[PDB]
């Protein structure tokens, strides 16, 4: 009844693992070779990437 | 006309008006109303300017023809690369000081003379790159001095590789030959890809004349660049350089023919709705 006036922090903890962003149009693993790295947009021509 | 250093000359020097000294029958047209479009426009003028027209008329001005006569010269250096078009002020200050201290009768005749030269020379150059020949014959006849005229096998094929090679250089105004070192060369274009090593290939071909995995592949690029200027009788049918030269000009065809069936598919994918990424890669392994 006598607790105080609070507010709520919150985190997470995922430890042992990579941020993995798959370069996939619909980031699924639909082959290890993806549809975008097949892409004649980014295997014919050069980019940079920022 | 655009290219005439001497019109370039008068759009840069003389007025664009009507003086009474360029333009003397223009103006006493219109001065004596004898002309067909607006005839009474010269007597609805002020007095400061109808009656300063009739003075500059029946008595005209005389004037200075050296700095059209300079300028006309300045913009033909210009214009067939002998100068900057940095040092168009330079030189024409620098070529005006000339012939401001060797000033005569003798001087300014001469440079009338020259001033109907550098027209010639202008258009004689834009000829010469339309026509696009006399650089590389010269170079390519200097070329053919080098190779033998007489291989032991296949001098039928030979020697009409040779006259179609005169042929890509003749019927393409932008390919040139020149010489880098030891080897002679051949671009198809100006500052374009497809350059092609004549003395590596000349001395890859011979020993292939007659022979009916073993080919450098700029020989395969100028058997390639040498297809469209070869006919089916100018060499063998059996003839391993023969037969691949039929079998270029049919790359070339099917290449001309895809060209065309690509333009087709992509059409009819985009309207019919597919994915533009998919549509354009599933266009080629159809056509490749």
């Amino acid at each position: 009844k006598t607790a105080v006036d609070s507010i709520t922090q919150k985190k997470f903890l995922c430890d042992r693992t990579l941020w993995r962003i798959p370069f996939s149009s619909n980031f699924m693993s639909m082959g290890a070779l993806t549809d975008l790295g097949q892409n004649l947009l980014y295997a014919n021509s050069a980019h940079a990437l920022d | 006309d655009a290219t005439d250093p001497a019109v370039r000359a008068a759009l840069q020097s003389q007025p664009s008006g009507l003086n009474s000294t360029d333009d003397w029958r223009q103006v006493m047209d219109r001065i004596m109303s004898l002309t067909a479009r607006n005839p009474d426009a010269f007597r609805q003028q002020p007095q400061a300017n109808r009656l300063s027209a009739i003075l500059e008329a029946v008595v005209p001005a005389r004037a200075n023809p050296t700095h059209e006569k300079v300028l006309a010269i300045v913009n033909a250096l210009a214009e067939n690369r002998a100068i900057r078009p940095d040092e168009a002020g330079l030189v024409y200050d620098a070529l005006l000081q000339r012939v401001a201290r060797y000033n005569s009768g003798n001087v300014q005749t001469n440079l009338d003379r020259l001033v109907g030269d550098v027209r010639e020379a202008v258009a004689q150059r834009e000829r010469a790159q339309q026509q696009g020949n006399l650089g590389s014959m010269v170079a390519l006849n200097a070329f053919l001095s080098t190779q033998p005229a007489n291989v032991p096998r296949g001098q039928e094929d030979y020697t009409n590789f040779v006259s179609a090679l005169r042929l890509m250089v003749t019927e393409t105004p932008q390919s040139e030959v020149y010489q880098s070192g030891p080897d002679y060369f051949f671009q198809t274009s100006r500052q374009g890809l497809q350059t092609v090593n004549l003395s590596q290939a000349f001395k890859n071909l011979q020993g292939l004349w007659g022979v009916r995995s073993l080919l450098t592949p700029n020989s395969r690029l100028l058997l390639l660049l040498i297809a469209p200027f070869t006919d089916s009788g100018s060499v063998s049918r059996d003839t391993y350089l023969g037969h691949l030269l039929t079998l270029y000009r049919e790359a070339i065809g099917q290449a001309h023919v895809d060209e065309h069936t690509f333009q087709e598919i992509t059409s009819v994918s985009r309207a019919l709705g597919q994915e533009d990424t998919g549509s354009l890669e599933a266009t080629l392994n159809y056509l490749l």
